[PDB]
């Protein structure tokens, strides 16, 4: 009686990606004695059997042995001449150089290896197999490629890569230490007043260290100096103390010191951090985190000589990519636009479909014109029209593009073309433009927020095209010649009698500006305010920040408005950092624009802080027209000038490789920097080389070794890393994470696989630094194959910023944007936060025996046990803290629901959310929500003990921060909304539209009053808990 | 006159009549403005509509009609949930698909090297031509070619699964073409079911 007895005959009961990609084709683990099929010069087929693991030195000197009972030998040279080389699962020919290294790390396609003699005698040279490595694809990969743009790009980019290597060689071998070891530096030297407050008015106790031999032993010398106080002082009162006796005066006691002083610098006790130069040891962040977290800094007096005999030199050198028409300029082209639409191939679809045509659009982000259609012709079953669009050729914009797909009686497939030539060229001809498959739910029409350029992919829709031909070459024009045109329709300006402008007065309409200069860019401008921006722009240049609405004012299909606003823009005064950013998202191509853009970053965008938006600046490579450009010399620059920036770009530009929209502009910066970053290449490559050997093996445990226990995968998990190319491979390199943090020696004791479905491994490598003690033994992390990382990134990011937004308002909220990072198609690496648990974790420890119920103060009950007696007080602080700082941030991103089992607290009584699930609301918009909850659980610890919990003067003092800490983030929305919009070109699902971001908006409420925000944030806390929030 | 989501919900086109105290929002993209009551107010109103509104650059809809249940969204949801699958199954085999053309091109460029090395006994076999160091020299071309046949008939095996997979692959793009505008439709009277809390399907 259950479901009407109504059968389903239907049912019967019966990553990425699959299996692949490891040690031989289609094998994973290759076995662990292989057959191998070796070739000579003979002709002559031996067929060696070895071992997995084992060298290319033994293989080849034990076929130099099995060779002199095959026949027609006595016509194989000393092997000292001769290399092997066989074909590779990206299927190249790969002559084999190193030869250390062991057959399972080849990544050979069939187990054979021809044999031969070394071509080209510059092997040398022929160690750009690193870059490859490095890279994730073959170096010649690149050679054999037709478009100029791309061969260009890499000739050209080398100016960069040798100005660079020049700048570390400048005062060597200093300079070359802050390369490789750059401060690590908070952007301003004024400390935060509730730091301040744990000096006695402005001092810290430090403590230096040294070793003198026997070296066994190392010495404290505790100091306590002053916050401002440089790292160069702090090196004297450390000599000053060990020097002093009774057999020296202070004239005798000066002298030693000024000549032991220069010769020595403070490293950070247990990681290779290093204070190189004048900065308030307060300005240093390891410092600013002592003063914090109570704690007395571990330094230690490193002698110059020690840290100078690591660092080598550079050895940079170029590669061996080293070696008219007059012109029609654009405006002289008497014509309107037509492209002709010929022929698609390949298109998938009769019955179901009426009808199928090509919709194209000009474009700037926005139209310039009333975009057409054609006329539907032979809907399905496999056009050939001059096409004519409303603008004249003339007024085309820099950065125009045409914009196409293949529409439906819903789209198709859509492509776009930059409609000039990276050359300045105005592009005639035929194209053959192979296009992209729709995003999935994408439902508008076009794509032009959408990637420029064809498929690489051949085997897909391809569509032919016609471009118009103007009897020469065209291209567009010098600044000279739009120069001239401005100060010509400017004077032309000044001479009518009529209303409309779309009069050097001044009036106090002049404040209705600065009323638009401090909307978000998501305020939509009405056309009003465009014709009102756009008369008054001279004017604007006094309220520089309004530049971003007033290029969004110009009509870019006048060449007239476009003219003047070039020249604004020439000498337009520099604006903020943070402001500049909104001018490289997608709204905004024009050359010029980004140019100036860059230039502010230039002048005023600390190490530190492009550090912090590195990911932003490289996503926003991706919408650039062209290959060479002012962001990418830009950034290759900084990467190449420190090496805290160059580890993380090689990561964030390798870990998208995989998508190959992006693979060639990416894996062609990559290359650049990976031939003039000098040593990192060998650090970087030993990281490459760590990860690679962890997917697979993950891999095999995801796809292979399901079920079998726990019990059977964690036998052979530790099997695989006893073997000696893991014990090789896993075992002395760099944390990507942080490689500050250095990995050496695997604790396999320590290391397991994780409960997850998805086989997270746990790793636990020993700490080989010399005063591990002082810092932590053992670092550990965890390696986690199948999950999209890049969504974490990005919330731990904004987190991030938001501490930061905080703390430097005075106003100590505690996050733990603990550290993650992508470093391939859903790969990645998330930090281990040490003596934390999940809420559900500390039910199960305080649950009273047979299962009735936990209670709520479980939690408040554990929290005693940890922090007893003064420090109780102190702990709870720490909880209501933090508490907050994630109430707000959770509900202001709009982050996945918080429930026990992704909530951590922390020993001391912090409390931090993990996994995060989906940002901006996403899916549950089919409203206004709250996902951080606070349950009575907690409200008791913030209560301290109280019943009756919500009323308490504790919970008021919590909501006061809330409130101080919401409105803080307020003010500073500009930089999140923008931070946000440069991740659109992220292939996040989270991330396609602006209107996507939209929730963001919604939840600050920056459309009201911050009293009508505030009360809006009120209301929706009071939602959520049904008690409590009015005021 | 009585009787951020516009952006959103106006996803395609001319008209719209927002909360100047109020705003319009249709000529080119989806164009907005807005003044106070200062020259008629709901009569105007009718004319820009369909006539002038030459006073600016360019002179050139609500309600709720066309014919209450859930019904539709179990249907919505889980045709949604085919086409997810789908975009699932399109998503694999494309990255299968290169994953066989680049296994191909490892297979094609494996071969030359055997091609190359039967050549390479061939120069050698008759550079050298007793009767019995010539047979064992005989047998050692006989597995060159022996294994070379297994290596292309190894190829063509994939070559073969390649075309599968490739028709298999097409037609899955196909069948998401028709599933898009019916779940559209499913999608647009779904909101305006909406029209007429409550919820609970
Ligand atoms: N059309 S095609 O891709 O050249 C082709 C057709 C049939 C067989 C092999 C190939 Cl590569
Ligand atoms: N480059 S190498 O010496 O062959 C090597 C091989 C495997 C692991 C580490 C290293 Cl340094
Ligand atoms: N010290 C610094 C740090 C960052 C800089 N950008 N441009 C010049 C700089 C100097």
């Amino acid at each position: 009686s259950y479901y009407h007895h109504h059968h389903h005959h239907d049912y019967d009961i019966p990553m990425p990606p699959r299996p692949s990609s490891g040690e031989l084709w289609g094998i994973h683990l290759m076995p662990p004695r292989i057959l191998v099929e070796c070739l000579l010069p003979n002709g002559m087929i031996v067929t060696l059997e070895c071992l997995r693991e084992a060298t290319l030195i033994t293989i080849k000197h034990e076929l130099f042995k099995e060779a002199r009972k095959y026949p027609l030998h006595q016509l194989l040279q000393d092997e000292s001449s001769y290399i092997f080389v066989s074909v590779t699962q990206e299927a190249e020919r790969e002559e084999f150089f190193d030869e250390t290294r062991r057959l399972c790390d080849l990544r050979l396609f069939q187990p054979f290896l021809k044999v031969i003699e070394p071509v080209g005698n510059r092997e040398e040279k022929i160690l750009n197999r690193e870059i490859g490595f490095a890279i994730g694809m073959p170096v010649c990969e690149f050679d054999m490629v037709k478009d100029p743009e791309v061969q260009d790009f890499r000739r050209n980019i080398l100016n960069v890569c040798k100005e660079a290597v020049d700048l570390r060689d400048l005062n060597s071998p200093h300079s070359r230490a802050m390369y490789v070891y750059p401060p690590n530096v908070e952007s301003s030297p004024e400390l935060p007043k509730h730091i301040y407050n744990k000096l006695d008015k402005g001092q810290i106790i430090v403590v230096i260290w040294v070793i003198v031999s026997p070296n066994n032993d190392k010495q404290k010398y505790t100091l306590k100096i002053n916050h401002d106080c440089v790292p160069e002082q702090v090196i004297a009162e450390a000599i000053r103390k060990k020097t002093r006796s009774m057999l020296l005066s202070s004239e005798q006691l000066k002298l030693c010191v000024l000549e032991y002083q220069g010769k020595y610098i403070l490293k950070v006790c247990g990681c290779d951090e290093y204070f190189l130069e004048k900065y308030p040891l307060s300005q240093y962040k390891y410092i600013r985190s002592c003063i914090m977290l109570g704690r007395m800094p571990n330094l230690m007096l490193m002698a110059k000589e020690s840290l100078y005999s690591q660092l080598p030199m550079d050895c940079f050198t170029m590669p061996s990519y080293s070696r008219e028409t007059s012109t029609k300029s654009l405006w002289v082209i008497n014509s309107a636009l037509r492209i002709k639409i010929l022929c698609a191939t390949y298109v998938n679809v009769i019955r179901d479909i009426d009808k199928i045509y090509v919709r194209t659009g000009i474009y700037h982000g926005g139209e310039p014109l009333c975009d057409n259609v054609n006329t539907q012709r032979v809907p399905c079953s496999n056009w050939n029209e001059w096409l004519n669009y409303d603008i004249y050729i003339p007024d085309l914009p820099r950065a125009a593009r045409l914009c196409l797909s293949i529409c439906s009686v819903c789209p198709l497939a859509w492509g776009n073309i930059n409609l000039f030539d990276y050359t300045d060229t105005l592009v005639s001809g035929k194209m053959a433009l192979n296009l992209w498959p729709v995003p999935h739910g994408l439902e508008d029409l076009l794509n032009p927020i959408g990637v420029t350029g064809s498929n690489p992919n051949k085997e897909t829709p391809c569509l032919e095209l016609e471009f118009d031909w103007f009897s020469s070459v065209v291209k567009f024009p010098d600044m000279s010649v739009i120069e001239e045109h401005a100060n010509w329709s400017v004077s032309r300006e000044a001479g009518f009698s009529y209303s409309h402008a779309g009069n050097e007065l001044r009036e106090n309409d002049k404040e209705q500006l600065k009323a638009i200069s401090t909307r978000d860019p998501l305020s939509e401008i009405t056309e009003q305010e465009k014709d009102f921006l756009w008369s008054h722009r001279h004017y604007c240049v006094t309220i520089p920040e309004i530049l971003p609405k007033l290029l969004l004012s110009v009509k870019w299909n006048s060449r007239d408005e476009v003219a003047q606003m070039y020249c604004l823009v020439k000498d337009w005064p520099p604006i903020k950092p943070e402001q500049a950013m909104e001018l490289l998202d997608c709204n905004y191509p024009d050359p010029m624009v980004r140019g100036f853009a860059v230039r502010c970053l230039e002048k005023y965008l600390t190490d530190d802080k492009l550090s912090q938006y590195l990911i932003q600046l490289v996503q926003v490579l991706k919408y650039e027209q062209y290959l060479d450009n002012l962001l990418v010399r830009f950034l290759l620059k900084k990467a190449l000038t420190n090496q805290r920036i160059g580890h993380f770009f090689f990561w964030h530009l390798k870990s998208e490789m995989h998508n190959k929209t992006v693979s060639q502009r990416f894996g062609l910066l990559l290359e650049s920097y990976c031939r003039a970053c000098g040593m990192y290449l060998k650090h970087l490559n030993r990281q490459v080389e760590a990860m690679e050997k962890l997917i697979n093996l993950t891999d095999i445990l995801k796809q292979e070794k399901k079920d079998e226990t726990q019990k059977v995968q964690m036998k052979f998990l530790v099997e695989q890393m006893r073997r000696p190319d893991f014990m090789d491979a896993l075992q002395g390199f760099l944390s990507p994470l942080n490689p500050a943090h250095q990995l050496g020696n695997l604790r396999l004791e320590e290391c397991r696989i994780m409960s997850s479905a998805k086989r997270p491994l746990w790793l636990n490598w020993e700490n080989p630094d010399i005063m591990s003690e002082l810092l932590f033994q053992n670092n550990e992390i965890i390696f986690k194959n199948g999950d999209d990382l890049r969504q974490d990134m990005l919330t731990l990011q904004i987190i991030r910023i938001m501490e930061n937004i905080w703390q430097n308002q005075g106003l100590d909220l505690r996050m733990l944007p603990y550290g993650c990072l992508s470093i391939g198609d859903c790969v990645g690496l998330i930090e281990v936060v040490r003596n934390s648990h999940t809420i559900m974790q500390i039910q199960c420890k305080g649950g009273l025996k047979g299962a009735l119920q936990f209670n709520s103060h479980t939690l408040h009950q554990w929290l005693k046990d940890k922090n007893k007696g003064e420090i109780y007080d102190a702990a709870i602080d720490l909880f209501t803290r933090s508490c907050a700082g994630y109430c707000v941030a959770t509900f202001i991103l709009g982050i996945g629901d918080r429930h026990n089992s992704n909530i951590m607290v922390k020993d001391d009584g912090q409390l931090f959310h993990i996994d995060f699930g989906h940002f901006l609301d996403h899916k549950k918009k089919k409203r206004e929500r709250v996902p951080f909850v606070l349950t009575q659980d907690f409200l008791i610890v913030i209560s301290k003990g109280a019943q009756e919990c919500t009323k308490t003067r504790e919970f008021e003092r919590f909501q006061e921060m809330c409130y101080k800490a919401y409105l803080a983030i307020r003010q500073h929305a500009n930089l999140f909304i923008n931070l946000f919009s440069m991740m659109l070109g992220s292939g996040m699902p989270e991330l396609q539209s602006f209107d996507d971001i939209a929730y963001i908006r919604k939840t600050l409420a920056l459309d009201k009053t911050e009293q009508e925000a505030l009360e809006y944030f009120m209301k929706q806390m009071n939602d959520a808990h049904h008690g409590g929030w009015t005021t | 006159l009585q009787d951020e989501e516009v952006n959103e919900k106006l996803r395609d086109t001319t008209f719209l009549v927002r909360d100047g105290d109020y705003t319009l929002t249709l000529g080119g993209n989806n164009k907005l403005i807005k003044i106070f009551h200062r020259d008629s107010v709901v009569e105007l109103i009718n004319h820009y509509r369909n006539e002038s509104l030459a006073q600016y650059n360019p002179k050139l809809s609500k309600y709720q009609q066309d014919q209450k249940l859930h019904e539709y969204n179990t249907q919505f949801q889980e045709k949604s949930r085919e086409y997810d699958r789908l975009y699932e199954e399109y998503t694999r085999t494309s990255q299968e698909i290169q994953m066989k053309r680049t296994a191909i091109e490892a297979f094609n460029e494996t071969i030359k090297i055997f091609e190359e090395q039967c050549q390479t006994q061939e120069r050698y076999s008759k550079e050298y031509i007793n009767e019995k160091e010539i047979q064992r020299i005989m047998h050692n071309y006989d597995k060159l070619k022996s294994r070379i046949s297994e290596i292309i008939d190894s190829r063509r095996r994939l070559e073969e699964d390649l075309k599968k997979q490739a028709a298999e692959y097409r037609e899955i793009d196909k069948r998401m073409n028709s599933i898009k505008p019916d779940l559209i439709q499913l999608r647009k009277t779904r909101d305006q079911y909406l029209m007429w809390k409550l919820n609970e399907w």
